[PDB]
Parts: structure tokens; C-alpha cells; sequence
């Protein structure tokens, strides 16, 4: 609003209002349990022992060897598939990302323009009414002077 | 900082002096981004002096910057109008820069005062040399509308 | 020991509610005034307008090639002439 | 939305109080000077 | 290209008639299963109100390490931890915003009481000035 | 920003200079008259056409005044007469005679009382039916403008001397003059509340005075420059806004001058071909009326 | 340099991307 | 008398105002000096001494 | 969008509030006029001797 | 991303209610203005049957590259059907070998 104020006046008014304040006065179950867990982080732990590659031993070593072999085969298949086409899908993803960026920023600047227009019209109305209030108070002050001076002049 | 100007005579490319005068070039840069320079007439063309334009009114007056009415010009020593193609700003007072600008066609050493220098035309100078030969009426204004079809910033 | 958070963050965009408006409020009115006044052209201006924006600057680098003959605005070759409703007696006496 | 609304209305009401108390204490001092004579 | 509910990319987006918005099938179907309406517009919605549109669909380029195995189970675990952390960072933030809103609303009511008292004091002070004019 | 069809409406008519044009107190009509010995009645809203012509005056209409009833018209004639024109029927009601020269100004009362000044150096108070001056005030030098307070005891007269004299009709005590001007006073005008006096003088300064029984000396509130007078010694008018916050005046430099009554010029709008004789403001909306010696009058905002 | 308009303005790149007019 | 809260002035002039049911201090009134000898509430509800 | 809606709120609150301020000021003007009128009429009874 | 009416991409996309199709605003309003019909499926269509885009929304968008539990589960399901197809084919080969 139209006025020339010091921040010290803001502090004074804030202390008045706080003085008056002082005087006057989905969630699920699995998610809830694991949340009560992980509130202290407590990162969940699962078996990562497929890189140790156990030396010749009992059935665990054979089972481990087989699972590593099959994961490796699947991995090779996935990579050969990935470069069967290449990074064309990556190009399409970037183009969609650019589309989304521009689509967002367009309505962003539109919203900036609308908010600025609202602010401008607000400033126009407030400034004109404020000028009228200022002239009213100045005339009232001069009128006070006139009243008191005339009344004493009557004598 | 780089802006293309798709003008009727041809193609105009400008590289902005952001390192020298940043405040007065960002408005032009973002202004080409907004691009209301579309369909803006080069209302003033003077043989061997300037090509001024940039007002949406087209009446040789007006033009709003991002700040809205005007702003402050920054000038320092090494800037000069020593060539033909320096892209500068148009003003009507001490600090009265608006959205409209002009392109220099001959050394104007006397003009390195109240005018801000913020550009050099790398390519398309032949387009300006041809603009210097455009039919002009009694006042410094081309008879046919010398509109800018588009202004794409890159 | 004061409530800095309750006051500083509150007046952040509240000052912008006063400071940001002043930025583009000087843009819409600048072009609108020229459009209305110059829409009526120099002759027969159609929008009655307050005085203080009557300086009406040309806003150009002041072309120096012009000589003294064309510095003046004129209808005829010799000068500017326009109608004036002077009553006979004052013209005669002066 | 409601939080920002309430905070900015608080700022507006704070300015209302500031202006009101300022001119009020000025007017009280004016009356005190006037009633003195 | 972004659903209004979760923000994920809808591989089979649908549009409504009361308010055409990019929505995903499973979420709207489960919403109808919960309440047979559209809470966005508070109006009755059926399965037929969505139309299967054709899109080229958005490809998902896999990271350097994505071939099932740990390259998937570890990332699945980590993304689980991340979404969990976001769940907390949004719950606690909700609670803090509610407390702050309550405090600000109480302060606003206090300021209204203050404007009222100062207004009555104002009115009587101005009346006192006017009567001093006598 | 009003009910006018067009923001600016140039009005044509008359065969000579127009000297006066005043709005109806209701705000729907206004009449104009000049050196063509004819008064024209207008329509502020609508087709803005003539519905009546007031023929019969044997002299230039130096000034005319609307009645509060807005049904009778009083006109001041250069032929040493004051006629009362019935606006609805356009017939001569009465012709007040008694001056001895060109009668320069005219004013009406809130109660059926008329006042006027003329070059015979006199001011006369007229009852609407008595056909004779009830009271006569005789001055040394010709008078040029009057204003009557609507309360009904004070008349302000302005003439060659350059000092406004305030006369009490009942008391006949004249020992109070609003000094300050140094040349002929062309026109006077009173505020809506009857508290302030607006004056124009041929020394090119428009001043504003306060009509109050008590003053703190220097009754001069403020002065205005810019509005200038030519060599034709025309009587240029001053006007009061409906809200009495804008003061207006005409000038011989074809410009209409509008002020904010606080010392800052607001409107200096040109548009006339000759000296601007009279100016007025609409009592309801923000219109301004212009009256110039180029056979034309302009409607405002 | 004093040549002025001794020739028609060169064809314009029209707004319809038409290379020359 | 309502039994919803109470007050208790302190030696340094402050007043300990706490809700009876909640049992937490939510107001301090310290504009007085010297030990406040006594405080007693009224009966109409809105008269205090 | 936050500030846009907030500014809309501020616009509505000002448009509601300010007319009340104007009415209060106008009532103050009316009363001040009445007391001034009475005072100047007293000085006018004095002026009856002028 | 392609329009059937003109063959160019729609600068401002719009989805038809009567038949799922991506149009551009000018041509789709053109075909509605000339008649109340669908240019593709020759069925009645109106201005209201044209659905503009309300993409912004208010939630946090998500990346269709890595941070999507549906994407993770879809990758698990593609692996599931791949190993299922492998088992299919090798079981068929096994019964032939038997």
C-alpha cells in the first residue's frame, strides 16, 4: 500500500501485535511399520553377495555360479538389444523434454503478465484513493485551524 | 548473446556486447525472445547516418523496455562509433532509452556521448548498405513499409 | 531475539506487491497514450490528456544533414499559414 | 495458500495499525498542546 | 504429458468430458472403485467416460547399469528408500505448515482485535478534537 | 468516461462569435448565445440537436443564465435590456429595462432574483416579475462581472478598478474589498458551497478568493498563470467543477486551462481557432464546455 | 553517397517465407 | 469459577496464567512491582480483583 | 500462481475496505462542516455590527 | 503429434472428444465452423467436443527414464516374459528331443 514507512515502524507494530497475542493467549499398515522403522533411516538390507564368487565349495558355490552365469547372459542380451537401435529413443526423450520445458515456460510468462496486470490495476486504484484521502486530511487540518481561529476571534 | 533479424531486405545478425554493457543488452535479448519486434517498421532511414526502428506504434515514438518506460545508459571509454554497423540505442534525454535502436552507416565520432553502444553487425552488412538506398519521403521515413517479418534470438 | 522469520519473509513479496507493480506500470500507459493521441495524429488529436506529458519528444539522434531551409515545418513553400478568427477592430488598430 | 493469505493480511493489518497509532499519538499531542493554553 | 495425480508419464493417457485432463487408467479406476465419482469435479464418473487415445508413447532409455540382477534390485531398493524419504519430507512438512497456519491465523485474529480497539479509540479521539473546537 | 456518444463533440452553429454557453443545473440541457442575437438550446445526451431557437433579442447576448426550475431563461443584451425567455415555449415573458449602457454580466438566485452590471457604472437587482430594479448600486467606473451567493445577502462586483467589492444588499455597508488584482476583472464565479470566489483578470492572473465572514488576512488562496488575455479586451469566463476541486478558465491563445485548485496545471488542451470566451463543467459527469469566438463550441470528457 | 533512389527498392523477402518478391 | 483455567501472580510481578485442565503456562502478565499480596476472582464471571 | 491469487485477494480486500474509509472521511467532513457553519454564523452575528 | 487434415504437426494441439485425434486449433475450429461433423470419422462434432490442453497441473512431474516404480516393475515384467518365452521354446525343443 501507498505510504513511506521505516522498518522500525514495522518492528513496533509487530511488538504491539505480539504483546496483544501474549495477553490474549494411503497410510496402510506395511508402510506405517516400515516408516516407524526408517524414521531413523535404517536402510533396508537385501543380499548383495553375488560378486564374491565363492571358491570351490558346497552347493552354495554351484548355485552362485549358475546364477551369475544366467544374470551375465541376460545382461549381454540386454546390451545387444540396447545397441540394436542405439540412442534414437534417447533423442526422442530429449525432444519431449524440450517440449515440456517450453510448454511450461510459456504459461509461466503468461502468469507473470497476468499477475503484473493485477498489480498495476491495484496500484492505480489505491494511488487515486490515497491521493483523495491525503487531500481530505489536509483540508480537515486547515479547517481545524479555521474553526479554532474563528472561535477565538469571536472573543 | 546473438539475435537474428528477419528483415524485408534480407537477414541481419547481431552479436550483443553483454560483457561491456549487460543491462542494456539483456532487454534486447529477452525482447527478441518475447518477439514483439514482429511487424515493426524501420521508420527512420537516413543515407549514411542511421537506420532507426523498434517502436510498435510505428510513429517514430514509443517503445517499451522490459523495465517499461526507460532506464540508465552505461558508456565507457573504449566504445566508439568508428565504423558502419555499430548497433546502438535511441534516447530523447539524459537517461531515456526505450525499446528502439538504430544501426550506424558511417563513422559518427561526434555521437559517442549520450548514445549507448551495445552491438556489432557481423553478417548482413550488405543488407544495411542496401537499406541506405531505400526510397524516402521528405521526412526521414521510407515510403514503403520496411517491416521486420521476424526477430529470432540465438 | 525478535521474530525475524515472521517479519522478514512476510514483507519479501509484500514489498514486491509494492515494488514489482512499479516496474511494468510505466509500460502500458506509455504506449497507450501515444496510440490514443497519435491515433488522432498531430492535427485533430482525439483523446483529451493531462498536461504534464505534453513535451512530446521526437526521440531520435537528431539528423545533422538537414539545412536551415527544412528545419521549419510548413504547408506552403514559404512557410506555415493557418486560420485565425481575429475581430476586425483589433487587427486594424494594432 | 491459506498460510500466505493469512500472513499477508497480517502485514496489511500491521500497516493499518502503524498508520493509525502514528497519527493518533500525533493528534493526542496536538490536543495536549492546544488544551494547555 | 504429465498426469495431474502423481506426475508420472502416462503411457495410455485418457481425457474426461466434465474436465478433460491427462489421467491414467489405473488411478482413475481405483478412484471409481473407492468412490464412484470424480473428486476433481465432484461429479459422477463411469468407465466409458475415458477414451483410448493414440500416442507414440514415451521411451525410457535405461541407465548404463540396468540388466536385471543387482543392476535392478539395488536400484529398486534405493528408489524405494528415496520415495520413502519423500513421503516423510512431505508428511512432516504438512504438519509444520498446519502449525504455522494456526499460529498466523491466531496472530491475524489478534490484529483484528487490535484494529477494533484502535478504531474505537480513534473515533472517540476525533470526536474529542471536534468538541474541543467548541 | 461518461455517457457521451463520442469523447469529443465539436458543435457547429451560429453566424457570429459566441459569447456564453452554460449548462442546465439539471445537467441535460445547455444554451449558447453570441453576437448573432440568437440563443440555441442543446441536448447533452442523444442526437445533440437543436430543439429551440430564442429569437427576438435586439442585441448581442452578452450573458445568459439558466433557472433552477430549468424552464425559463434570462438573457443579458447589449441593447440595455434583460429578457426572460420561457424555454419550453420560446416566448418573451418579460423585458427588464432600466440600465443606461451595455449590460455585461448576469446572475440568478436560489430563492427569483436577478442581478446585472452595465457600462453605465451601475448594478441593479431585479425581481423576476417586478419589471423594475428593486435596488441600485452606483459605482465610479464600469462594472464587468457579478456573482451572487446562494445564501442571499452578498454580491461580488468587478470592474475597471481591479478590486472586487462585496456588497450586502440589506446593510449597505461596503467596507470590505477583495484587493489583489491590478487590471479589469473579466469574470467571477462562486463555488457550489458558496465558500470560495473565483476571479479572472486582464492582468493574466487567475486568482481564487474565500467567501467567509472571517479570514486570517491575505484572503488570496492561490494564483494561476498561463491563461492569458489578448488585445480584444474580451470577457473571458471562469468555471467551477461540480465537486469544486477543479477550476477552469479560457484564454485568448485558443487554449482551455483546467487546474486542480491546488496550484498545479492539469489540462491545457487546445482545439479552438479563436479566443475562448466561456468555459463550464457539467454538474453530474466529468464533461467540460468550451465557448470561443470562432463560431464553435466543444463538449468535453 | 548522393545516389538517392535511382532504382526500385530491391525485392523484399516477404513474410510468407517467399524468398523474393 | 468456570474451572477451565486459573491465574497465579508471581513475586517479580509476573502472572502465571495456565489452563486448569491442560496445566501449562500460556500467559505472563508482569507490569507490577513488589510481591503481589493476593488475588481473588469475582462471581459474575467478568469482575476481577 | 501463489502470488497471483494472493494479489487477487488483496485486490478484493482493498476494494471492499477503502469505500468504508471514504465514507468515514465524508461523514467527518459533514460534521466538521456543521460545526464550522455554526462558528461562522456566530462571527456573522458579530458582523451584523460591521 | 501429426495432423491428418494438413499433414503438419499441430502448433497448439487439441484432442477430439468424438474420436481420439490430435488436431491444431485453427483447422479443427475450421472444420467445426464449416459443419458439425468429424473430418476423420464423419460423425457429429462441435466446439465443445474439442478438448484443449491443461498440461501444467500442480503435482511434481516424474522422469520417464529411471525414477519410476512402474518402470522398474515393467522392466521386471519384460524380463519375466523374456525368460518365459525362453522356457516356452526350450520346453518345445525338449519334447521334440524326447
Amino acid at each position: 500500500f501507498e505510504s513511506t514507512y521505516n522498518e522500525e515502524d514495522r518492528s513496533a507494530a509487530a511488538q504491539i501485535v505480539e504483546e496483544e497475542l501474549k495477553r490474549s493467549g494411503s497410510d496402510r499398515l506395511e508402510n506405517a511399520i516400515v516408516a516407524a522403522g526408517k524414521g531413523e533411516k535404517l536402510a533396508a538390507i537385501d543380499v548383495q553377495r553375488y560378486i564374491q564368487l565363492k571358491p570351490p565349495g558346497t552347493r552354495e558355490s554351484l548355485l552362485q555360479s549358475a546364477v551369475v552365469w544366467e544374470y551375465q547372459k541376460s545382461r549381454n542380451d540386454n546390451l545387444y538389444l540396447l545397441e540394436k537401435h542405439g540412442e534414437k529413443a534417447f533423442d526422442s526423450s530429449l525432444e519431449a523434454l524440450e517440449v515440456q520445458l517450453e510448454l511450461l515456460e510459456k504459461e509461466l510468462v503468461n502468469t507473470k503478465k497476468l499477475s503484473q496486470g493485477c498489480n498495476r490495476k491495484r496500484k492505480h486504484y489505491q494511488m487515486e484513493v490515497g491521493a483523495r484521502l491525503a487531500e481530505a486530511e489536509v483540508k480537515f487540518g486547515q479547517l481545524l485551524q479555521s474553526s479554532i481561529q474563528c472561535r477565538v476571534a469571536t472573543l | 548473446a546473438n539475435v537474428e533479424l528477419q528483415t524485408s531486405l534480407g537477414k541481419i545478425l547481431i552479436e550483443l556486447y553483454t560483457e561491456h554493457a549487460p543491462k542494456t543488452c539483456q532487454n534486447f535479448y529477452t525482447l527478441a525472445k518475447e518477439g514483439y519486434y514482429d511487424g515493426v517498421i524501420f521508420h527512420r532511414v537516413i543515407p549514411d547516418f542511421v537506420i532507426q526502428g523498434g517502436d510498435p506504434t510505428g510513429t517514430g515514438r514509443g517503445g517499451t523496455s522490459i523495465y517499461g518506460d526507460k532506464f540508465d545508459d552505461e558508456i565507457h571509454s573504449d566504445l566508439h562509433h568508428t565504423g558502419a554497423g555499430i548497433l546502438s540505442m535511441a534516447n530523447a534525454g539524459p537517461n531515456t532509452n526505450s525499446s528502439q535502436f538504430f544501426i550506424t552507416l558511417a563513422p559518427t565520432p561526434w555521437l559517442d556521448g549520450k548514445h549507448t553502444i551495445f552491438g556489432r553487425v557481423v553478417s548482413g552488412l550488405s543488407v544495411c548498405k542496401r537499406m541506405g538506398l531505400i526510397r524516402t519521403d521528405s521526412s526521414d521515413r521510407p515510403i514503403e513499409p520496411l517491416k521486420i517479418i521476424k526477430a529470432v534470438a540465438l | 531475539d525478535s521474530e525475524e522469520q515472521e517479519n522478514s519473509q512476510s514483507p519479501n513479496i509484500q514489498p514486491l506487491l509494492h515494488t514489482e507493480n512499479l516496474a511494468p506500470a510505466v509500460v502500458d500507459n506509455v504506449k497507450d497514450d501515444l496510440i490514443v493521441s497519435k491515433g488522432g495524429n498531430s492535427r485533430e488529436l482525439a483523446r483529451n490528456v493531462p498536461v504534464n506529458e505534453m513535451v512530446q519528444p521526437a526521440l531520435g539522434p537528431a539528423n545533422p544533414f538537414v539545412t536551415k531551409e527544412q528545419d521549419s515545418i510548413k504547408n506552403s513553400i514559404t512557410g506555415y499559414a493557418e486560420r485565425e478568427y481575429v475581430p476586425n477592430f483589433v487587427f486594424n488598430q494594432e | 495458500q491459506e498460510l500466505s493469505t493469512a500472513l499477508y493480511s497480517l502485514d496489511a493489518a500491521l500497516r493499518v495499525i502503524s498508520r493509525l497509532t502514528k497519527e493518533r499519538d500525533e493528534a493526542r499531542e496536538a490536543l495536549a498542546k492546544f488544551s494547555d493554553n | 504429458m504429465f498426469c495431474s495425480i502423481s506426475g508420472e508419464t502416462p503411457k495410455e493417457p485418457v481425457i474426461s468430458r466434465v474436465s478433460g485432463n491427462v489421467y491414467e487408467k489405473r488411478l482413475i479406476e481405483q478412484v471409481i472403485r473407492e468412490t464412484s465419482k470424480d473428486p476433481v469435479t465432484q461429479q459422477e464418473c463411469t468407465l466409458e467416460d475415458l477414451v483410448p487415445v493414440k500416442v507414440p508413447d514415451f521411451v525410457r532409455p535405461r541407465p548404463p547399469s540396468a540388466t536385471s540382477l543387482p543392476a535392478l534390485l539395488s536400484l529398486f531398493q534405493e528408489e524405494w528408500d528415496s520415495v520413502a524419504l519423500e513421503q516423510f519430507e512431505l508428511r512432516r512438512n504438512l504438519t509444520e505448515t498446519k502449525q504455522e497456519l494456526s499460529t498466523a491465523l491466531y496472530s491475524l485474529d489478534a490484529a483484528l482485535r487490535v484494529i477494533s480497539r484502535l478504531t474505537k479509540e480513534r473515533d472517540e479521539a476525533r470526536e474529542a478534537l471536534a468538541k474541543f473546537s467548541d | 468516461t461518461s455517457d457521451l456518444n463520442v469523447p469529443n463533440l465539436q458543435m457547429f452553429g451560429h453566424t457570429a462569435e459566441v459569447l456564453v454557453a452554460r449548462f442546465d443545473p439539471s445537467g441535460s440541457y445547455f444554451a449558447s448565445g453570441g453576437m448573432d442575437r440568437q440563443i440555441l438550446l442543446w441536448n447533452v445526451f442523444g442526437d445533440v440537436k437543436n430543439y429551440g431557437v430564442l429569437n427576438g433579442c435586439k442585441g448581442a447576448i452578452t450573458d445568459l443564465q439558466w433557472s433552477r426550475d430549468s424552464r425559463v431563461v434570462y438573457c443579458s443584451s447589449s441593447d440595455t435590456h434583460l429578457m426572460s425567455w420561457d424555454a419550453v415555449s420560446g416566448q418573451k415573458i418579460r423585458k427588464h429595462k432600466g440600465h443606461a449602457g451595455v449590460v455585461n454580466a448576469l446572475d440568478v438566485l436560489k430563492v427569483e432574483l436577478l442581478t446585472s452590471v452595465s457600462d453605465d457604472c451601475t448594478m441593479k437587482v431585479w425581481d423576476s416579475r417586478s419589471k423594475d430594479c428593486i435596488k441600485t448600486i452606483e459605482e465610479k467606473y464600469p462594472l464587468t462581472a457579478v456573482a451572487i451567493a446562494q445564501q442571499g445577502t452578498q454580491v461580488f462586483i468587478g470592474g475597471i478598478d481591479g478590486a472586487i467589492k462585496i456588497w450586502d444588499l440589506r446593510n449597505n455597508h461596503c467596507s470590505h474589498v477583495l484587493k489583489g488584482h491590478k487590471d479589469i476583472i473579466t469574470s467571477l464565479a462562486i463555488s457550489k458551497d458558496g465558500s470560495s470566489l473565483l476571479s479572472n483578470s486582464m492582468d493574466n492572473t487567475v486568482r481564487i478568493f474565500d467567501v467567509k465572514p472571517f479570514a486570517s488576512a491575505q484572503r488570496q488562496l492561490q494564483i494561476f498563470e498561463g491563461a492569458i488575455h489578448g488585445q480584444e479586451h474580451n470577457l473571458l469566463g471562469v468555471a467551477w467543477s461540480r465537486n469544486s476541486r477543479f477550476v477552469g478558465a479560457g484564454s485568448s491563445d485558443k487554449n482551455v486551462y483546467v487546474w486542480s485548485a491546488t496550484g498545479d496545471l492539469r489540462y491545457v488542451l487546445p482545439g479552438h481557432e479563436g479566443s475562448v470566451n466561456h468555459v463550464d463543467f457539467h454538474p453530474h459527469q466529468d464533461i467540460i464546455l468550451s465557448c470561443s469566438s470562432d463560431r464553435t463550441i466543444f463538449l468535453g470528457e | 553517397r548522393s545516389a538517392k533512389s535511382a532504382g526500385n527498392t530491391l525485392a523484399l523477402q516477404v513474410t510468407s517465407s517467399g524468398a523474393v518478391d | 469459577p468456570d474451572g477451565n483455567l486459573f491465574v497465579a501472580g508471581l513475586e517479580n510481578g509476573e502472572l502465571r496464567f495456565f489452563e486448569t485442565s491442560s496445566g501449562n503456562e500460556l500467559t505472563k502478565f508482569g507490569p507490577h512491582s513488589s510481591p503481589v499480596k493476593t488475588l481473588q476472582f469475582g462471581e459474575n464471571g467478568y469482575w476481577l480483583v | 500462481r501463489k502470488n497471483l491469487t494472493c494479489y487477487e485477494f488483496l485486490y478484493n480486500q482493498e476494494r471492499l475496505a477503502l469505500p468504508n474509509r471514504l465514507e468515514a472521511a465524508e461523514i467527518e467532513l459533514s460534521k466538521m462542516q456543521q460545526i464550522e457553519a455554526y462558528a461562522q454564523q456566530d462571527y456573522a452575528r458579530v458582523t451584523g455590527q460591521n
